RNA sequence: CACCCGGCCCGGACACGGACAGGAUUGACAGAUUGAUAGCUCUUUCUCGAUUCCGUGGGUGGUGGUGCAUGGCCGUUCUUAGU
């Protein structure tokens, strides 16, 4: 869809930061609970989710009404080139062991 | 130090009379001044459903019933060691909130 | 159905837009040909249109007579 | 356009209100905050802690 | 003619304030929560469609899906097309009928003729 | 010193896309330019229209934007970073940028020592 | 809210080709238009910046069909002493 290149990156980078990503299901939403000040549409976050798990990057599930969303190291790897940051940064969920 | 008071809340009977019933003679053993279990009247809640999804059949009723058992134990005894014996038991299917005056 | 058709509407393709906008002699007198929006945001960023009878911002939506 | 298309209020009405678990708004168990299809609830009873005793 | 005690030609120039008292309970309240843009829209629509008319030859149509609008001393003589919700019902404003709204006049189902 | 003169160009270019900053064509560039947000411009000879050049040229000369020049279209388009590359990353699917501005640099001393001396 | 009359929107992912910073496309003041202050559309220009837009493949939606394709619950045979 077309949604401005600012909260196509601010989802990117919130995605990429935790490594997991939780939708609720619902196009009407105002803005996603925990992108506020950013002022990102719920509905942006679901298809912006959807186009990456589509290419084969994200595993989706769905749950009573909420999506869940995991970041693959195919992913992790698109992230990296496209948000153009140096190998030495990984997510919270390759942080520890 | 002053009139704490723990109130235990719980689903099972057996659990929570377990629990209150070691809470009360752990005190006992102390030497602290203690006021028994207040049994409060049991809260019953009802939810009375058709069985059927479709609705076609003699009409037949559900009846789901889910108890609420509390208890109130009452003691004149300092925080320091209020905090411990509070602390000390724990039980999956309990729910204890402790208050001070 | 009863009407024929509704079709979208199609954007006018007009080629290399911004040329339109400036008006600079051999000596060099960048003259503006549209008048500057009034506005915080688009101060010295965006050129207000001149339309047949008023002035019109597309960004703002300010209009002037 | 963006002042069409959710514009409606839905502060009350039956519409406002959904399940929680499959978002069907008939035979709604709104009782104690369940906010849940009666048919879900049956399903969900058990698990929940409600039990069938008499 | 004559409105609870008040001719026509004093109902135009008599403001929307008292107006409300004049008219029955349900009008009073409508009047008291105030009207909307649509209502407001149709009014500025009916005023100018009477303004723009000739001085003899009634206004021309206005159509609108308002059916819940109150009729108001100003809409006397305007010529509404009411939406019945298939087709518009065409109504002159007549000034006896200045407590009820539009939707009353343009009827939505055919009378049913037995067979 | 060893590098190439234009080589810096590339450099700046590719360090300056990580910050986004490097407005494309010319709807964007002369809005940003009137600003005075604005530090380089690059321009084409390639430019078959004559009034395109005398513009920009007059823009840049107003508020005192130093030009660097570059030869034809499609380099400068690559240069920037608007190509489509294949799986072996070779130029398939190329789109021409005639004039390209920068806002904001990157933090390259190789691309800052010689760039800004080419203008003493 | 499935039904009837009338009108916006894509919330058509992904892939391939064309288009394309010399601008793919986005949104809209005014007047006309409309039930509508819906830039929906027409006149007239402005405004956003590879997110799109056009073709094919392929999806994604449904209170669309089929309970005589089905699963799950549910009713009944059948409240009797049956197996
Ligand atoms: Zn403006
Ligand atoms: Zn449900």
């Amino acid at each position: 869809m077309l949604m401005p290149k600012k909260n196509r990156i601010a989802i990117y980078e919130l995605l990429f930061k935790e490594g997991v990503m939780v939708a609720k299901k619902d196009v009407h939403m105002p803005k996603h609970p925990e992108l506020a000040d950013k002022n990102v549409p719920n509905l942006h976050v679901m298809k912006a989710m959807q186009s990456l798990k589509s290419r084969g990057y994200v595993k989706e599930q769905f749950a009573w009404r909420h999506f869940y969303w995991y970041l693959t190291n195919e992913g992790i790897q698109y992230l990296r080139d496209y948000l153009h940051l140096p190998p030495e940064i990984v997510p919270a969920t390759l942080r520890r062991s | 130090i002053h009139r704490i008071r723990i109130t235990l809340t719980s689903r099972n009977v057996k659990s929570l009379e377990k629990v209150c019933a070691d809470l009360i003679r752990g005190a006992k053993e102390k030497n602290l001044k203690v006021k028994g279990p207040v049994r409060m009247p049991t809260k019953t809640l009802r939810i009375t459903t058709r069985k059927t999804p479709c609705g076609e059949g003699s009409k037949t009723w559900d009846r789901f019933q889910m108890r609420i058992h509390k208890r109130l134990i009452d003691l004149h005894s300092p925080s320091e060691i209020v905090k411990q014996i509070t602390s000390i038991s724990i039980e999956p299917g309990v729910e204890v909130e402790v208050t001070i005056a | 159905y009863t009407t024929p058709k509704k079709n979208k509407h199609k954007r006018k393709k007009v080629k290399l837009a911004v040329l339109k906008y400036y008006k600079v002699d051999e000596n060099g007198k960048i003259s503006r040909l549209r008048r500057e929006c009034p506005s915080d945001e688009c101060g010295a960023g965006v050129f207000m249109a001149s339309h047949f009878d008023r002035h019109y911002c597309g960004k703002c939506c300010l209009t002037y007579c | 356009h963006q002042q069409l298309y959710w514009s409606h209020p839905r502060k009350f009405g039956q519409g406002s209100r959904s399940c929680r678990v499959c978002s069907n708004r008939h035979g709604l168990i709104r009782k104690y905050g369940l906010n849940m299809c009666r048919q879900c609830f049956r399903q969900y009873a058990k698990d929940i802690g409600f039990i069938k005793l008499d | 003619f004559t409105y609870r005690g008040v001719d026509l030609d004093q109902l135009l120039d008599m403001s929307y304030e008292q107006l409300m008292q004049l008219y029955s309970a349900r009008q009073r309240r409508r009047l008291n929560r105030g009207l909307r843009r649509k209502q407001h829209s149709l009014l500025k629509r009916l005023r100018k469609a009477k303004k723009e008319a000739p001085p003899m030859e009634k206004p021309e149509v206005v159509k609108t899906h308002l059916r819940d609008m109150i009729i108001l001393p100003e809409m006397v003589g305007s010529m509404v097309g009411v939406y019945n919700g298939k087709t518009f019902n065409q109504v002159e404003i007549k000034p006896e009928m200045i407590g009820h709204y539009l939707g009353e006049f343009s009827i939505t189902y055919k009378p049913v003729k037995h067979g | 010193g060893v590098m190439d003169v234009n080589t810096a160009l590339q450099e700046v270019l590719k360090t300056a896309l990580i910050h986004d900053g490097l407005a494309r064509g010319i709807r964007e560039a002369a809005k940003a330019l009137d600003k005075r947000q604005a530090h380089l411009c690059v321009l084409a000879s390639n430019c078959d229209e004559p009034m395109y050049v005398k513009l920009v040229e007059a823009l840049c000369a107003e508020h005192q934007i130093n030009l660097i020049k570059v030869d034809d279209n499609k380099k400068l388009g690559e240069w920037v970073g608007l190509c489509k590359i294949d799986r072996e990353g070779k130029p398939r699917k190329v789109v021409g940028c005639s004039c390209v501005v920068v806002k904001d640099y990157g933090k390259e001393s190789q691309a800052k020592d010689v760039i800004e001396e080419y203008f003493k």
